[PDB]
RNA sequence: UUAUUAUAUGCACUUGUAUGAUUAACAAUGCGAAAGAUUCAGGAUACCUUCGGGACCCGUCUUGAAACACGGACCAAGGAGU
RNA sequence: GCUGGUUCCUUCCGAAGUUUCCCUCAGGAUAGCUGGUGCAUUUUAAUAAAUAAUCUUAUCUGGUAAAGCGAAU
RNA sequence: AGAUCAAGGUUAUGAUAUAAAUGUCCCAGUGGGCCACUUUUGGUAAGCAGAACUGGCGCUGUGGGAUGAACCAAACGUAAU
RNA sequence: ACCUAUACAUUACCGCUAAAGUAGAUGAUUUAUAUUACUUGUGAUAUAAAUUUUGAAACUUUAGUGAGUAGGAAGGUACAAU
């Protein structure tokens, strides 16, 4: 008739996967983490100091505080329905590296430097994205084994 | 068929001065005249304030009149104040300068002519600058006021300090349970 | 409708561990051309990996058969769903064009088995000569000279007069 | 000194207006001959690919033609916000789409509302020449002339007349987003002769989706 | 009695009336709650930020008092 | 070079076409008619006559009232957010 | 904290039966929803090199449908 | 982590804008809901009981289903076509 | 083929909502004509006749648009007194 409280439901968030037991890899700790760096929350369920809770894992947001060992990160948290913003420290084997800007970042270096190669050619840029298109018009020949290749059913007698 | 227009498609404004003043009701009248043939920003931001309450129009002492102007570079900028001019007393020695103004308190109409510069009315702002090159249009803080002290007020998150409806300012005077860590709680 | 015949053509768009991906071909019966380019891909999310869009439709024609006024036995292989029951036919119709023996087999089909056509697949239709037409309300339409005195009009009931003066007397002999 | 001022406008703004005309004439004579040298091309890579026996595919189509086919009330709140980004709010509404992946997997949510189809040339003039009017802030402004493409769309694209409008729609040109959202949605008529089902798909029963051809037959009814 | 209670009908609808409401891109932003020295230093760097122009060319004349830096590369 | 198109029509003058939400030209019928008095159109005004179509009794509480739910036979005066 | 009533006409907008607490369960307070009244103003405000909400892109998360017992239990 | 200089092309998916942003009066009412697709628990079942989603009824007339609170069409200023 | 809604569409009318325009009238504007500067040609001057207020709280132009209990806001309306 009820969860509450502070980790139910939980065999799944921080369940560890299928052999990924153990001790934590070193490398969580040797991690960069700066100050307005975007970040992802999986909490691990290994490490009790701080768990994010269960409302927060599966959720990226902005870093904004960084300590000796724990990060404090800005998660927007759908409430009803008015989005706040919430203020959140955990750990960092509690966090990963986000890389939903790691391809825009990539995009704003080419955008700059497909400008820069027609920085002397002049035209054109052509810079800005565009979701698919139709194909053409082509024409195919066979070339290669002319049709039929004809697949006609016969789906039943079983 | 359509869905929709809802609302609002009836956009919220004020359109017409409340007052019946027949002094406010003819300066309108003028400045409708001199925002539709000169489309000027400048006289839009006079009629759109010779509609507003005495709320949205809020003082303006005879020193921010004078700290603002020497704010300097403009050394015959007419000083335009839709409202009120009051006096500052903590300003000593006032500089002299040109006033516009709805109403000016005569202790500070004693003191501007003295200086002496101006004191205008909105007609004679008109008949000068109708364009209003060379004036400085000011106002006084709407939030100034003490009514909006207290505008809006959890008393459990770490920003309200927004001042309660008491009757009178003592102890035994919602002082104790929820504001005290020691009684109940600090809120 | 009346089910004109196409040839519907596929190719598998062609990403590049693989160019030119082999074009299979169908024979279609649908009465219009875009629902001829739908029982393709029905037709071939069940023989290739392919579905729209890993696939495309390349060349498709509607045809127009051969002979008009030949008067051919067409013999139509099936697959039918029933109400528990998906099962193989065999039918036979007598028609001057093939569109015109599979629309016959659709309207017939449909009526003695309640068979709606969603539930009805095409797997054979050919021209049958015959004397291997199996199917005896076929092969009694066989035999030249075939006499047959069936005194045959709709009769159009009644005529141009409702309360008629005459009446129809309809041997006429 | 007014009737000296006056008479230079009126004899420029003729002039200008002169200098329109003409240049509204061979401009649409340009665009005229490029939707027959258009359709004359696939007639000619045709009977090239048959005679090379190879398999011609033609072009896939950009520019549908999308109309709101059925009913204001019981709608889901993401077909309800699809269909209001399609500027479709009322039945019988219509208006032009740039096809690609991203409003195609668009008109697939608001699929069962929606008939839409690939529009001729005659399809495309005779919905902006019966039907076809225009935003001037907001208000329905008709056509009435080619002053009033001109006036709003002239100075920052350079479509000022009428068949300026046709091919930047029917060649799906840079300035598409600019002349389909320039013109109101086309409050069209209830057909003549009438619907099938307007509630099982067109490849069944006939309305909601892909004609792909048939948006043209249908739409002669509807204007 | 037992009718109706708990129930979530009606609840999105409202929740997507006076809408959904994101809540902000702000500039700046609290600093509260955060390092609290972290802060205290960058209140202090605030202070001295005081060459716009004339002291912050001056000191690459001091870095060529070891001729520049070649020892330094490496802590 | 084969074609095609536009520009190179001012001065007068029309009962001319367009465009100012493009209806107006022709006839017929009949006289606001001195007071006196007809013609043509219209009038579910508020009813009676004749037909067609629709059409359950209001107020209320209620998830749901024509309800086999409660109040109400009818009428004038009074009568409840200060 | 319950029953009955609560007297003009048009015009505009237009709900809720949910949450938390209550000797609370036919009631309140409380937030959500509502109207009013403004105000500020944008090359998404008045003669955009920038916002905002369904798809696309990119990238995170999930252990239900299906699958499994010749993997653990 | 910042404070001022130097360089920067064409502003960086699509389609939308019946205007959006924000205060106050947290002002009125409400805090008995019922119905339905698909999901679902208790019950043997129930026009029963309890939840998840979307849409409706409540508040809603008109067309259709002879008949009907919710079905299917369609949402409603006075009229002609 | 055809019949059928208070839906769709084009039009008239009512409201709403959103924009936009108008106030030198000892001025503006016509039509002619006398004179004229003359620029060929078009303006400026004299004459004669003509049109040209609006509770600007008004008038004019344009477009979209209309369900509603509980409920709120505007504008009218009946009664009686100062």
């Amino acid at each position: 008739t009820n969860s509450k409280g502070y980790r139910r439901g939980t065999r799944d968030m921080f369940s560890r996967p299928f052999r990924k037991h153990g001790v934590i890899p070193l490398s969580t700790y040797m991690r960069v983490f700066k100050i307005g760096d975007i970040v992802d929350i999986k909490g691990h369920g290994a490490v009790q100091k701080g768990l994010p809770y269960k409302a927060y894992h599966g959720k990226t947001g902005r870093i904004f505080n960084v300590t000796q060992h724990a990060v404090g990160v800005i998660v927007n948290k759908r409430v009803r329905g008015k989005i706040l913003a919430k203020r959140v420290n955990v750990r960092i084997e509690h966090i990963h590296h986000s890389k939903c800007r790691e391809d825009f970042l990539r995009r704003v270096k080419e955008n700059e430097r497909l400008l820069k190669e027609a920085k002397e050619k002049g035209q054109w840029v052509s810079l800005k994205r565009q979701p698919e298109q139709p194909k053409k018009a082509h024409f195919v020949k066979k070339l290669e084994e002319p049709i039929a290749l004809a697949p006609i059913p016969y789906e039943f007698i079983a | 068929g359509i869905d929709i227009n809802h609302k609002y498609d009836r956009k919220v404004r004020r359109t017409e001065p409340k007052s019946q003043d027949v002094y406010l009701r003819l300066l309108v009248k003028l400045y409708r005249f001199l925002q539709r043939r000169t489309n000027k920003k400048f006289n839009r931001i006079i009629l759109k304030r010779l509609f507003m309450s005495k709320i949205n129009r809020p003082p303006l002492s005879l020193q921010r009149i004078a700290r603002f102007f020497k704010a300097a570079n403009q050394p015959e900028s007419t000083i335009v104040v839709v409202g009120t001019v009051t006096d500052d007393a903590r300003l000593l020695v006032v500089p002299k300068l040109t006033v516009c103004a709805l109403h000016v308190t005569q202790t500070a109409r004693e003191r501007i002519l003295k200086a002496g510069g101006e004191v205008l009315t909105f007609d004679q702002l008109a008949l000068r600058s109708p364009t209003g090159k060379n004036t400085l249009l000011l106002q006084g803080r709407r939030t100034a006021r003490t009514a909006c002290k207290h505008f809006g007020k959890a008393p459990g998150v770490p920003h309200s300090h927004t001042r309660p409806y008491v009757r009178s300012k003592g102890r035994k005077f919602e002082r104790a349970r929820g504001r005290r860590s020691s009684c109940g709680y600090k809120k | 409708g009346l089910l004109k015949e196409y040839e519907v053509v596929g190719r598998k768009l062609p990403s590049e561990k693989e160019p030119q991906t082999p074009l299979y071909k169908m024979r279609i019966f649908a009465p219009d051309n875009i629902v001829a380019k739908s029982r393709f891909w029905y037709f071939l999310r069940q023989l290739k990996k392919f579905k729209k869009t890993t696939g495309e439709i390349v060349s498709i024609k509607q045809v127009y058969e051969t002979s008009p006024v030949k008067i051919k036995n067409f013999g139509i292989w099936l697959r039918y769903d029933s109400r528990s029951g998906t099962h193989n036919m065999y039918r036979e119709y007598r028609d001057l064009t093939v569109g015109g023996a599979v629309t016959q087999c659709y309207r017939d089909m449909g009526a003695r088995h309640r068979a709606r056509a969603h539930s009805i697949q095409i797997i054979k239709v050919d021209s049958i000569p015959a004397a291997k037409t199996r199917r005896v309300h076929v092969k009694q339409f066989h035999d030249s000279k075939i006499k047959f005195p069936l005194v045959q009009r709709v009769h159009h009931k009644g005529n141009r007069k409702l309360f008629s003066f005459r009446k129809p007397r309809t041997y006429f002999q | 000194s007014k009737r000296v001022a006056e008479s230079k406008r009126r004899l420029k703004k003729a002039a200008v207006i002169a200098l329109r005309k003409k240049e509204n004439l061979v401009r649409a004579e340009k665009y005229q001959n490029e939707y027959i040298k258009a359709e004359q091309r696939e007639i000619k890579l045709r009977r090239l690919a048959k005679k090379r026996n190879q398999f011609y595919v033609p072009a896939e189509a950009k520019l549908a033609f999308v109309v709101r086919i059925r009913g204001i009330n019981k709608v889901a709140p993401k077909v309800r916000k699809v269909l209001q980004l399609f500027r479709l709010r009322q039945i019988n509404n219509g208006v032009f789409i740039k096809l690609n992946k991203a409003t195609i997997n668009m008109l697939r949510i608001a699929e069962p509302y929606i008939t839409w189809g690939y529009p001729n040339l005659k399809s495309v003039r005779e919905l902006i020449y019966k039907r076809g009017f225009v935003k001037h802030n907001r208000q329905r402004v008709p056509i009435t002339d080619n002053f009033v493409i001109e006036r709003k769309l002239r100075q920052a694209h350079q479509i000022q007349c009428v068949e300026d409008l046709v091919h930047e729609i029917f060649t799906v040109g840079p300035n598409f987003k600019y002349a389909s959202n320039f013109l109101w949605p086309f409050k069209l008529n209830t057909p003549t002769g009438g619907w099938r089902k307007k509630a099982n798909h067109y490849v069944n029963g006939g309305d909601f989706g892909n004609r792909e051809d048939q948006i043209n037959r249908l739409l002669r009814k509807m204007v | 009695a037992k009718s109706k209670n708990h129930t979530n009908h009606n609840q999105n609808k409202k929740a997507h009336r006076n809408g959904i409401k994101r809540p902000l891109r702000k500039r700046h932003e609290s600093t509260l709650g955060m390092d609290v020295k972290f802060l205290i230093n960058q209140r202090y760097a605030r202070k001295g930020n005081l060459s716009r122009e004339e002291s912050v060319k001056r000191y690459n004349e001091r870095i060529a008092s070891q001729k520049g830096k070649p020892k330094p590369v490496t802590l």
